[PDB]
């Protein structure tokens, strides 16, 4: 659900690990829509980390995950592996795709 | 209950049929017919005749399965422990969940719900059953035969009445979702009010109205709606026939409107009762004002 | 009504009409979505207050005895068993149920328990509304003239009815013969002279109403076109579920084409303005709907 | 009907024609979203917008709190994928009716065209349908309107030509989807994300090659890099058929070459049997936009490389459907 | 006048008397320099505390008004009365815009949540209810108190509400999910009044009670509870522990609150005295012979140096702080 | 509903709050706690033993 | 303060079945009390014009009513020869002091709040005790019907106006008429003294010279049926200024709370506000369709009430 | 003093078992729930 995926995202952001989510379309459509927000926040935090004007001596890059400020390591990434040909699997919302 | 009722032949037949079931052990009813036909009123009246106490669950928006379980516990405690004859009138609109149907199925068939009482509730039930068995003159100590006596008391005392509208697909689905609803319940098809019933209600209600026209000319091609209308009809008979025709016209109107694809509202006997009440009141008011 | 009404007015005009009719009786507007609906219902039942309840698609089955009038009369009281507690039903109590959804489906028991009053938009009413709106927009002096004329006609007809009723009452209440008391003759003469003056006022208001009508005949085709356009828009739901358009949508289109129209910036001729208004009405209706 | 061919002007409609009490329902066919349009609109108006993705209970809580804050503070609120909560949509419609919001408050409900969306909500708000643009000309117009002017007009003068070529390629590829078995093998999700990725790739590689110089040689443009990336990752990523990949490679090698900078380059060949589409000679955004706006109204599948009869059965079916629709509301 | 150290002084500024019945509660307008006092004569009189002149009476309640509160903007006034109703007042036009029924008995408290979109009220039917400001619908019902709930107060951010009852306990609820966060039962009598600690007092409370700095940096919300056992207790909502007990009142404590600077505690009781507490040393600094009868309520202005106390002698007094 | 109750030699000690008028006002006007039920007292009530 | 009544009204209270005789303001509460000729005293809420209650203990027409400093007691006089003291907490008559032969015209509680004065047709003014109810000392010297009686601000001086054209100021301690004034053209009906807020305003209004003590001295005023309002010096007994212009007999006179303007009623069916320091304000304001009987000025609120023979009490806004 | 007043409601059918149940209620409230209770009872309530 939203809470479990958010906690996993917090762990991956803090560790700096790659998150491969296989069979990502087995989530409910509403849960995929909700998770899109956290994915977008993490991606924006990563993007604002990559600008040249950022300096490591300044405050570290953080993102709002589960109503908390979580440091986002530059090494993390989100990968989703899906089989779209299986009938009954959820359809990812356009904002998530 | 202070609601007037117009009595016709079908009402007497139906109250006799209902009274037959209430006098039998484990006698449950399944009344099927249009809403507003008097199923609940007739059931309450007959329960009053036989000394049964009418119980209805007070469903609302926040009603859930636990509230239904508590209501079932109350009904079973009153019927079995207190040796009270209870008519449990329950409507299809009271079924907010399939768990309701599961509990109803088990209660209708076996006479008790095995898991309804547990923990503190089970202990209180056993104490009340021991008191009731002492009152009845039986000496029962262990929980097994106490529960058996409670089940026998519930079977002998509790009567469940089910009222629902005649939906073909709904009936087919209920034939499988609640199998005991069709094996442990006597099915009475009240249906809609017939043409004869409508004519009798119109004749009885508009009796106090004058509706007398000595110089009324019977048309050559009389628009007969009620089959048993007398061949040389009077003015009052023609008026009641016109009322019945109005009701049937609304039925055909909804049929045609639904055929095209529009949204229709069900026409019930309460519509006919409002029609005749409005006719009487308007007749009296217009006559008084003109005089 | 015998059964308590269930009003269906998407525009909400029937709701305000009900609130205005029963304002002097202290009508309370509540809803089924309120957790405190039971308390308001019991207060209305006990004290006999008119009640208007919205969101009837969330109907609370606690109203079943109230709608069915399952009262028990004992000791001179009228007992209604609202749930588990008895309440003395005051005879002045009345409840109106309302909804803004014309497409909502109701269970057959609720359909049996209430009198359905449906407030739909007719072609004639929409034509009248559009004609009045264009008259106010283009000819405001004529619009206020027509409003004053309607008020005057209503007052004059009420006065005529009162005078006729008072004349009948005076002729019926005499304790003897008319010429026995002079006051009866005084009253009759006063009533007749008032009736004559009001009839003259009615005639002059009638001729000015005739001129008001004959100046408004030019805008009738626009109102007919507006009614046709709206009833075409309303029927767009037959080819797709997404084409749901309310009356306020068309009314906003009309307001935009009347008052917020760039093509009326420097045009002063009435016929030219009317032609521009019609053309831009069609254009704006297509642009907004499509 | 000429207004319908132009890109939707959300700024004017939101500013003037939409009351704060009316939600802005933006229904979109699958493969399209209106979230980006509203975020761009809020960015250009310097208006704060709260975007919430519907689907969680705490999501509903944040939606309620954001609406309550915005109706007083006059900010904008986005609720995306609201078609996944029809009952909460009915509750929201009931909440919106009894409300007196700020003059600048706007509520945008982003859903897809779903039959489960409540009818009362559809009547309450103003609906905007987002779908594939009707033709090639409209598709290029939308592409040019979406891309900021300052983004195209950068230091290299050849960036505008590359952007026009990319817009033409996107329009040709996306219009071929209307002919499902002929244009492609299946309905691919060629959309704004692919166009944005391609634009970013063009910018990155042009900046890497042209080190801020005002002009670059046509042969010095990294044609191979753009072609390979757009055939392997950006547009060819969704392609899972070898023949669809072959068609995409054919289009890329026909369009993205140094010959595209010639004055006599042909975008399409023999569209009506005699005439053919011609490469504009302009070097700035405005010239290309004017050329797009001067495109003929008449469009045939030969613009896409398809045979002219590829649309005959579809047009006949659409005509019959129009007759049926007219006869269904008489 | 140190901007966070003034305390009220014996010589009163004004003694406003227009009420015909004991004054139940007195509050300050957050924005304007005007004052509102509720009394048992079903009237809500409005006073100016700079010049001490009566302005207007807000009537419409049938029975005694028990509580009054302002929203953050000061544009709405919510009042609850003994006639089981809650009225919302448009303080610009001074008309009652909405009346809310639903409580089964005397409604003895009312509070507008900090966001300003909901109204929380406590009543004698042992329940706490939440009302939408816009629609007036009851949306939540906090059950669990075993006796008449006397007060309800939301915290600074509105995520928590505290309540006190005749059941001698103080309960802290969670607004979002209705759960009872804590049950503070250490008073030996009925709890009359409660008050939340401002963020300006968190450090002072922590260093006065000796509480070590938590790793979070948030000491945890602090609450007060005046009760009829003549004592005031300071609680830690996060842990549920009573940080200190303030002894010195000679009768039932009726109202309690912090100095806006978070350095002292102001409380009033039925001993006819208004007391200033130095909770640093857990002792009472100043005692004011406020009124000639029971003192029912007090308020302390957020910015201006003014204290107001209502009393059963039907008199509202304004105190200059120096 | 004025009431007359005979056979007072078998007095039922439930009328004690009623006979002592142990009521409290407000929150429903006159409230009487007859046993465990908070009955609402009608001013027109009178009982004769 | 420049509070001045305006021609528009807010409430015209009409519950009395007989002409209203006097209207007063409660010292602290938002309560207005009207005594009428139907032997009843009615209580009103002048802020919203709502009838509150009636005190129907009197036998004959009630003439004059008066509160004390605390407003907890109400003293009333009537034509039934009695003085009734009302407990304003419970609104029940607590003490009915008898005597004082024939119609009693006026009543007043001096600020000390323990004794009462009263005037009547029997050509004397009596002195009662609130606590006990015995008339301890009786004032004699008026040869005719004494109409109105008014004490000072500290319970030491008393003035009484009568039909004998004399306005005699009396002393509590010595019971001697130290100032006797017989100079009016016709019957003197109403009197009202000067608040300390206006003592300074009389110096430049008249030009009087301060004595060795420097105080201007206690001040007087007496309205009369001769359509003339005259203000008098209690210390000396000489005239300051005569206010002329009333159409009919004047029935009530009192000073503005700010001590700047003169505001009074009369039988001319109109209310007239007069300035005396500069003779600038001469506003004439009709109030009732019939004779106007009495009036009062709120100490702090911007309200004035008037009672009239038309059985109606009206409240005017001060602006 | 904050005590909760408890009075037994006797009647014609009030027997020893009912009194024992009332005692159990009072003792539970005052010993398990830490509630101060003033158990007021009259000599007429002593039916046995
Ligand atoms: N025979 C009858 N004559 C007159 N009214 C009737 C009759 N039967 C039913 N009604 C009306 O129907 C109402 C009750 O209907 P009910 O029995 O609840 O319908 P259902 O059978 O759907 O439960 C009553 O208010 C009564 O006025």
């Amino acid at each position: 659900d939203f809470q479990a995926m958010g906690r996993i995202f917090v762990g991956l952001c803090q560790v700096g690990a790659w998150g491969c989510f296989d069979e990502f379309n087995r989530l409910e459509e509403r849960m995929l829509s909700a998770v899109s927000q956290q994915v977008q926040c993490i991606q924006e935090a990563l993007r604002e980390h990559s600008n040249p004007n950022y300096d490591k001596t300044s405050a570290p890059i953080t993102c709002e995950l589960l109503n908390k400020q979580v440091k986002v390591s530059p090494d993390m990434a989100i990968f989703i592996t899906m089989n779209p040909g299986y009938a009954g699997r959820s359809n990812l919302p356009d904002n998530l795709k | 209950l202070d609601v007037p009722l117009v009595l016709f032949n079908e009402v007497l037949d139906h109250v006799l049929r209902i009274d037959r079931i209430f006098r039998q052990p484990q006698g449950h009813l399944l009344l099927i017919g249009v809403s507003g036909a008097g199923k609940t009123t007739l059931s309450r009246f007959v329960a009053w005749m036989n000394g049964l106490s009418v119980y209805q669950i007070k469903v609302h928006r926040k009603y859930t399965g636990e509230d239904f379980d508590e209501d079932l516990r109350t009904v079973l405690r009153r019927s079995g422990c207190k040796n009270e004859k209870i008519a449990f009138i329950m409507d299809e609109s009271n079924v907010l969940d399939s768990g309701f149907l599961e509990r109803m199925n088990t209660l209708l068939a076996n006479g008790e719900v095995p898991g309804l009482f547990e923990g503190d509730e089970y202990a209180t039930l056993m104490t009340q059953c021991k008191e009731g068995a002492q009152k009845e003159g039986l000496m029962l100590d262990s929980h097994e035969e106490l529960y058996k006596w409670f089940t026998s008391q519930v079977i002998r005392n509790l009567h469940v009445v089910f009222t629902m509208n005649p939906s073909s697909e709904g009936l087919k689905d209920r034939a499988a979702t609640s199998p005991a609803l069709f094996n442990r319940c006597v099915l009475n098809w009240f249906g809609d009010w017939s043409t004869e019933a409508l004519y009798q209600v119109g004749k009885e209600f508009t009796s106090k109205m004058d509706l007398e026209k000595p110089n009324y000319i019977v048309p050559d091609y009389m628009p007969v709606v009620y089959d048993k209308l007398p061949q040389p009809p009077s003015h009052r008979e023609a008026i009641v026939n016109s009322c019945v025709f109005v009701h049937q016209t609304l039925h055909q109107a909804n049929a045609r409107l639904a055929k095209r694809g529009g949204r229709t509202m069900a026409i019930t006997p309460r519509h006919y009762l409002d029609f005749i009440n409005h006719y009487a009141n308007l007749f009296h008011e217009k006559r008084s004002e003109l005089e | 009504f015998n059964r308590y009404p269930l009003i269906i007015d998407p525009s909400g005009q029937a709701t305000e009409f009900i609130m205005n009719e029963y304002k002097d009786r202290k009508i309370t507007r509540t809803s089924f979505l309120d957790d405190a609906f039971r308390k308001n219902l019991e207060s209305a039942l006990r004290f006999g207050n008119p009640l208007l309840v919205q969101d009837v698609e969330s109907y609370d089955p606690v109203l079943n005895p109230v709608l069915n009038r399952e009262v028990r009369r004992t000791g001179g009281r009228v007992l209604i068993t609202l749930g588990d507690q008895d309440i003395d039903l005051s005879p002045s109590f009345v409840i109106f149920l309302s909804t803004r959804d014309p497409t909502v489906e109701f269970p057959p028991d609720l359909c049996s328990r209430v009198t359905f009053v449906n407030f739909t938009v007719t072609r004639s009413s929409l034509q009248s509304q559009c004609l009045n709106e264009v008259l106010k927009a283009e000819r405001p002096d004529v619009d206020e003239k027509r409003s004053d004329l309607l008020k005057l006609q209503g007052e004059f007809q009420l006065r005529l009815r009162q005078l006729e009723k008072s004349l009948l009452q005076a002729l019926n209440e005499v304790k003897g013969r008319i010429l026995d008391d002079d006051t009866i003759i005084t009253t009759l003469e006063n009533l007749k002279r008032e009736a004559a003056e009001v009839t003259r006022k009615v005639e002059e208001t009638d001729i000015v109403m005739q001129e008001v009508e004959t100046v408004s005949q030019q805008y009738l085709p626009l109102s007919t076109a507006c009614s046709s356009i709206y009833f075409t828009m309303e029927s767009l739901k037959q080819i797709h579920f997404l084409y749901q358009y309310s009356l306020q949508f068309f009314l906003d289109i009309y307001h935009n084409v009347l008052y917020e129209n760039p093509n009326l910036k420097g045009v002063t001729d009435h016929t030219q303005r009317l032609s521009i208004i019609t053309k831009d009405l069609f254009q704006v209706a297509f642009n907004r709907v499509a | 009907m000429s207004i319908m061919e132009q890109p939707l002007d959300l700024t004017h409609i939101v500013g003037t024609e939409v009351k704060p009490n009316t939600p802005v329902l933006m229904c979109s066919v699958p493969g399209y979203d209106a979230s980006g349009h509203v975020e761009d609109l809020a960015a250009e108006q310097n208006t704060q917008i709260t975007s919430i993705a519907i689907g969680s209970a705490e999501g509903f809580n944040q939606a309620d709190k954001a609406i309550n804050t915005a109706v007083k503070s006059g900010r904008w609120v986005m609720l995306k994928n609201v078609h996944l909560a029809p009952g909460w949509l009915m509750q929201l419609e009931k909440k919106l009716h009894s409300l007196q919001p700020h003059a600048c408050f706007r509520l945008f409900l982003t859903m897809e065209i779903n039959p489960k969306v409540p009818v009362n909500l559809l009547r309450a708000g103003r609906i905007f349908v987002f779908e594939p643009p009707p033709g090639v000309k409209a598709n290029m117009l939308r592409t040019f309107s979406s891309i900021p002017v300052s983004r195209i007009c950068k230091s290299p003068n050849e960036r505008a030509r590359l952007y026009f070529l990319l817009a033409w390629f996107h329009a040709i590829i996306q219009e071929r989807l209307r002919y499902a078995p002929l244009g492609w093998s299946k309905k691919y999700e060629f959309g704004e994300s692919d166009l944005r990725s391609a634009c970013d790739t063009v910018d990155t590689w042009l900046d890497d090659t042209a080190k801020g110089r005002q002009n670059i040689s046509p042969d010095k443009i990294p044609w191979s890099a753009l072609k390979t990336l757009m055939a392997q990752s950006i547009y060819g990523g969704r392609v899972d058929n070898e023949f669809d990949q072959r068609l995409l490679n054919t289009f890329l090698e026909r369009l993205f070459t140094t010959r595209s900078f010639d004055s006599e380059f042909k975008l399409a060949c023999k569209v009506d049997g005699h005439k053919d589409i011609q490469m504009p000679d302009g070097i700035r955004r405005e010239e290309f936009v004017q050329w797009v706006e001067l495109l003929p109204d008449t469009q045939t599948p030969s613009w896409l490389g398809l045979p002219n009869n590829a649309e005959r059965v579809l047009l006949t079916t659409q005509g019959v459907d129009m007759i049926s629709k007219m006869l269904k509301m008489q | 006048r140190d901007p966070k150290e003034w305390i009220p002084r014996p010589p009163e500024k004004y003694a406003l008397s227009g009420h015909r019945s004991p004054v139940t509660r007195v509050i300050f307008h957050p924005v304007f320099s005007v004052m509102v006092s509720a009394s048992e004569d079903a009237t809500i009189k409005v006073w100016d505390y700079e010049t001490g002149d009566f302005e207007r009476t807000l009537k419409g309640h049938t029975d005694s008004v028990q509580d009054i509160s302002f929203d953050h903007s000061g544009k709405l006034l919510a009042s609850c009365s003994a006639d089981m109703t809650i009225k919302l007042w448009d303080f610009q036009g001074f008309e009652c815009i909405r009346t809310m029924h639903g409580h089964d008995h005397n409604v003895s408290s009312v509070a507008i949540m900090p966001n300003g979109d909901h109204i929380v009220s406590a009543s004698r039917d042992k329940t706490i209810k939440m009302w939408e400001v816009q629609t007036g619908y009851c949306v939540k019902t906090f059950t669990g108190h075993r006796e008449w709930v006397r007060m309800v107060r939301p915290n600074q951010d509105g995520t928590l509400i505290a309540s006190c009852s005749n059941d001698q306990t103080v309960r802290v609820w969670v607004v979002a999910t209705k759960e009872c966060k804590a049950e503070l039962r250490e008073h030996e009598h009925v709890v009359e009044c409660i008050s939340w600690a401002p963020e300006s007092s968190y450090s002072s409370i922590s260093e006065a009670t000796g509480s070590e700095t938590k790793k979070s940096g948030k000491p945890g919300p602090f609450l007060l509870s005046g009760s009829r056992d003549k004592t005031i207790k300071m609680w830690d909502v996060s842990t549920g522990m009573c940080l200190m007990t303030l002894v010195g009142h000679d009768n039932w404590v009726r109202g309690v609150l912090f100095h806006s600077g978070g350095k002292f505690i102001l409380s009033c009781a039925d001993d006819k005295t208004l007391r200033v507490w130095d909770y640093k040393n857990k002792r009472c600094m100043k005692t004011l012979n406020a009124h000639e009868h029971f003192v029912t309520s007090l308020d302390f202005h957020k910015t201006a140096p003014y204290v107001v106390t209502g009393s059963v002698d039907q008199t509202v007094k304004v105190w200059e702080c120096r």
